[PDB]
């Protein structure tokens, strides 16, 4: 069976940090859409410049399939023409964005009682990122007149930023995992 | 609206591992949406957080009582269980089973509080054996007479271990009711009295029985009280 | 693990005054405070939370403010029913020591006398080899109270207990009851017993007594 | 050429349920997505849901999500909207939208006529007719006051008077009823010798009241 | 959600007039915009899709133009049957479909002053409880027009509601009816009632009142 390994995505076991978000080509192969979002559980499912009901049309399937986990609050910035600190600093889609957001309250699996520090996101940055752009390094941010050297402390931060997701957090601060669908036609 | 009632044994040896259920009962609410903990209180201390059952392998149990802590929440019976294993006497405490409050969406708590509460269960850890209590009648007579008043009760004696429930006229009598608490005798037996004061002129007319109830033992003794 | 401390421990208010109850916390714990009320014999109740927030079903005198390390809880016109043990819970992180140790507010109210009331034991219990005497103080206050057992005018001590009610919801009185626990036998040899009282009320003991056969 | 026809609007009292209807023709409608749109009185245009053209595939907008179910039978080219717990927001004509389908994305080509779906706890009452009497030209009318549901028709004089003639939109008072005015400007000297009399005419509850008007 | 802006919110002209109206989106939307119709009591119709390509069967005298944030439609001469209501609606994101807040394409008259006029509550409706007071605003254009409640020279808001007709088809002037609820106890607390009438064609406010 020549299937999409679109389990591999939606089903990881564990899912990428915001800031260094995974990405997966998924080309060569037919995909079955009607069955992905049947899965009664998406609390998000939004496209842009497709249908999805009318995305079986397509004759190839050549898709980048985009996933990371953020906030609750932060997942209606995963989107063309947003803004914040995600938007900006961590996932920028394009505004000509050509595919579907998905995403789904995550806090039974990514959520510790002392807090999950696991999951990172990029707070400090001087200029914003470009759609698609994977910004990983972790240089000290210089937010004052001195330099840094790499050394941490006062107007010298480190860039990165952890949610520490707890299982009492209000669904704003929540772990949701999303999955952007990228499409060509 | 959610309603909670522990069920368990009253009694547990040392060493062995305490057992207790809560039972949820609302208007078909599921027990899947909810975070569920228990609560304990030994007799005059104040209130220790034992742990909640967030979501399966997320659970929180308060490292003061180590790896003794189990939790567990049965979904399709709306129901979840306290396992305490190696139980000592600091272990003898009255244990609610209550359920955190849901936060709000801004909520950036790293614990939470309580809102809804069981009605609490007595689990005393003790090496004796259970004994039903043995009920006397408190006859009113004239020494117990203060002008057109009269006083007459019943004496729950010899009992182990905690507690014993006492109603009078099954629940029907409930003004001028006083159960004291029990005292711990040289004997290692508990022992209570509960009385009512009733009108004089009502003595001869008005039967007077008291319900006493010792779960641990599975005894229920009514008791006619009448002037000797 | 963060301490909460709360003051004072127990405190006494009449009717209708303004009572304030204070936890310190030993750091910073923002707002995420909560208040309980739990009166005897029930599991305790939620009235505050988020510090100041009141939850559904609290009467609107209560409240509570604070941020930070000292938080305050305050009610206002005290009621009867208001009897209870007021504990303050941070639930900033899961940590052991999470609840205060508890502050018993009792309720102040005029000086009651108590009704002394005097129970021999029953002959079920003399069919059976012991003997148990009663004596019974009802509807007293303050909560002191002194009871001695005279046996033939003979001072007793040693063979005997007591018990107080905690304090009424409607008429804030406390009860006691005194047992006088004796063997068939040693009951068997003597007649008269009896029970003085002593309260605030009584401007001269009280003495319940009967004879063992009358 | 394209027909929709829309059928099993009415009222319905809060957290209720109703099912609503649309016959479809004149094309394959077993190879085109079907949406719901709804507008509240006096207000603009929201979209509610669609359905793909095999009814496997299924989306809500935000307002009615977990809450109306779309669903649709090729066999018999109709088209449905199972709407649960109804809040007093959900009041509003319901359109049935064709998808044009020569696009990437959605788009209404083609609505039927609409069905109104009133939301409300109050029960089918008769109105009350009250006159306005009047004090250049004069001003009279008729005030329908305390009537449930929509509509009302307001003629005067049988059809005999259509010149200077207002009948106004009904607004929803407080008490969950609905309130009308409908006035005539005449001439201020045939005052005290023309006849003016409103029909009134309530369907959902049979009332047909005429009431003469005069100073 | 995007936000789809419309301006003006309401325009006046005559037949053979150009008619050209501004939609604005949030955001990028591209291409995918959309013009739609609506009469009174009517369903909406279909003009333009894809922001510039007309419907089979529309007239060629309406045309769409724009990409972005900024769109267009213009109606090249307009006709009798085009006066009416048009929203546009984006369609970039396909499952959180947004119309414009509408644009009403009405007919240009000149200003006529409205004739106001005041009804007491009849004497078959005090004795239900309720007092109903009425003002009526008929003939006057254009549409923009307050109503004021005096009752003892006090202001009177939350108590009343309006109702205003569609655009006459004869006159082209609108009318207006509102409604002063109270009950009967607080109707006989007062004496004066009147009602205050702002609109363009007056060269200072106008009142109708009555005496109980
Ligand atoms: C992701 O994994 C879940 C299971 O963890 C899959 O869900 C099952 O799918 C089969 C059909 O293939 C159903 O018969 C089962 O009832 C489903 N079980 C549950 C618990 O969902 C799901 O299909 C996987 N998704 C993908 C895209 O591979």
């Amino acid at each position: 069976t020549n299937l999409c390994p679109f389990g591999e995505v939606f089903n990881a076991t564990r899912f990428a940090s915001v800031y260094a978000w995974n990405r997966k080509r998924i080309s060569n192969c037919v995909a079955d859409y009607s069955v992905l979002y049947n899965s009664a559980s998406f609390s998000t499912f939004k496209c842009y410049g497709v249908s999805p009901t009318k995305l079986n049309d397509l004759c190839f399937t050549n898709v980048y399939a985009d996933s990371f986990v953020i906030r609750g609050d932060e997942v209606r910035q995963i989107a063309p023409g947003q803004t914040g600190k995600i938007a900006d600093y961590n996932y920028k889609l394009p505004d000509d964005f050509t595919g579907c957001v998905i995403a789904w309250n995550s806090n039974n699996l990514d959520s510790k009682v002392g807090g999950n520090y696991n999951y990172l996101y990029r707070l400090f940055r001087k200029s914003n990122l470009k759609p698609f752009e994977r910004d990983i390094s972790t240089e000290i941010y210089q937010a004052g007149s001195t330099p840094c050297n790499g050394v941490e402390g006062f107007n010298c931060y480190f860039p990165l930023q952890s949610y520490g997701f707890q299982p009492t957090n209000g669904v704003g601060y929540q772990p949701y995992r999303v999955v952007v669908l990228s499409f060509e036609l | 609206q959610v309603q909670l009632q522990e069920s368990g044994p009253g009694l547990v040896k040392p060493s062995e591992t305490l057992s207790l259920t809560c039972t949820v009962s609302g208007d078909s609410i599921s027990s899947s949406r909810y975070y569920w903990g228990w609560i304990r209180q030994p007799p005059g201390k104040g209130l220790e957080w034992i742990g909640t059952f967030y979501y399966s392998g997320i659970t929180y149990y308060n490292p003061s009582l180590k790896s003794r802590v189990t939790i567990f929440v049965d979904t399709s019976k709306n129901q979840f269980s306290l396992k305490l294993s190696s139980v000592t006497a600091a272990d003898t405490a009255v244990y609610y089973c209550a359920r955190p409050r849901p936060p709000d969406y801004y909520d950036n708590s790293g614990a939470l509080l309580f809102d809804i509460w069981g009605q609490g269960t007595m689990v005393t850890v003790s090496s004796a054996s259970t004994k039903g209590p043995s009920v006397f009648p408190l006859a009113p007579s004239s020494k117990s007479t203060s002008g057109g008043t009269a006083a007459l009760g019943c004496l729950v004696k010899d009992y182990f271990p905690e507690p014993v429930t006492v109603s009078w006229n099954s629940g029907a009598l409930t003004s001028g009711v006083h159960t004291f608490p029990a005292v711990l005798q040289s004997s290692g037996l508990y022992s209570l009295s509960s009385v009512v004061t009733v009108p004089s002129s009502s003595l001869g007319t008005q039967t007077y029985i008291c319900n006493v109830n010792h779960k641990p033992s599975n005894t229920k003794v009514d008791k006619k009280v009448e002037p000797k | 693990a963060i301490r909460m401390t709360q003051s004072p421990s127990t405190l006494s208010a009449s009717v209708g005054d303004r009572v304030t109850i204070a936890c310190r916390a030993s750091q910073s714990i923002s707002a995420w405070l909560a208040w309980y009320q739990q009166k005897p014999g029930k599991a305790p109740k939620l009235l505050i939370y988020k510090a100041s927030s009141l939850e559904s079903g609290v009467p609107s005198r209560f409240s509570g403010s604070g941020s930070g390390t000292e938080f305050t809880l305050t009610i206002n016109s005290l009621q009867p029913d208001d009897f209870a043990t007021y504990y303050c819970q941070q639930y900033i992180s899961s940590s052991p020591w999470t609840f205060g140790q508890g502050t018993k507010v009792e309720i102040k109210r005029t000086v009651a006398a108590p009704s002394v009331f005097i129970f021999p034991p029953s002959d079920e219990q003399l069919k059976s080899g012991t003997a148990s005497v009663v004596c019974l103080l009802n509807n007293f206050y303050p909560r002191e109270a002194k009871v001695q057992w005279k046996v033939d005018n003979a001072l007793q001590s040693g063979n005997s207990q007591e018990s107080v009610t905690e304090q009424d919801s409607k008429d804030s009185t406390y009860s006691l009851s005194s047992t006088l626990t004796l063997s068939k036998a040693d009951y068997e040899k003597h007649k008269v017993y009896a029970c003085e009282v002593t309260h605030q009320g009584l401007s001269s003991p009280v003495t319940k007594s009967f004879n063992r056969g009358e | 050429e394209v027909q929709l026809v829309e059928s099993g609007g009415g009222v319905v009292q809060p957290g209720r349920s109703l099912r609503l209807s649309c016959a479809a023709s004149a094309f394959t409608f077993s190879s085109y997505d079907m949406h719901w749109v709804r507008q509240a009185p006096g207000k603009g245009l929201e979209w509610v849901a669609v359905i793909s053209y095999d009814g496997s595939n299924k989306y809500y907008a935000d307002s009615v999500k977990g809450r109306f179910t779309i669903s649709r039978d090729n066999s018999k080219n109709t088209l449905y909207l199972q709407m649960n717990s109804l809040r007093a927001e959900d009041t509003a004509v319901y359109y049935c939208a064709k998808d044009g389908g020569k696009l990437w994305v959605y788009y209404f080509d083609y609505w039927g006529q609409g069905t109104l779906v009133t939301v409300s706890s109050a029960s089918t009452k008769g109105p009350s007719v009250f006159p306005l009497a009047p004090s250049g030209t004069a001003a009279l009318g008729c005030l329908v006051k305390d009537y449930f549901p929509e509509p009302v028709t307001v003629s005067w004089n049988s059809g005999a008077l259509t010149s200077g003639v207002h009948t106004f939109p009904a607004v929803l008072q407080s008490s969950g009823l609905y309130s009308l005015s409908s006035v005539v400007t005449v001439p201020s000297s045939s005052l005290g010798t023309q006849t003016y009399i409103c029909n009134v005419n309530h369907k959902p509850s049979n009332t047909k009241v005429d009431k003469r008007v005069e100073p």
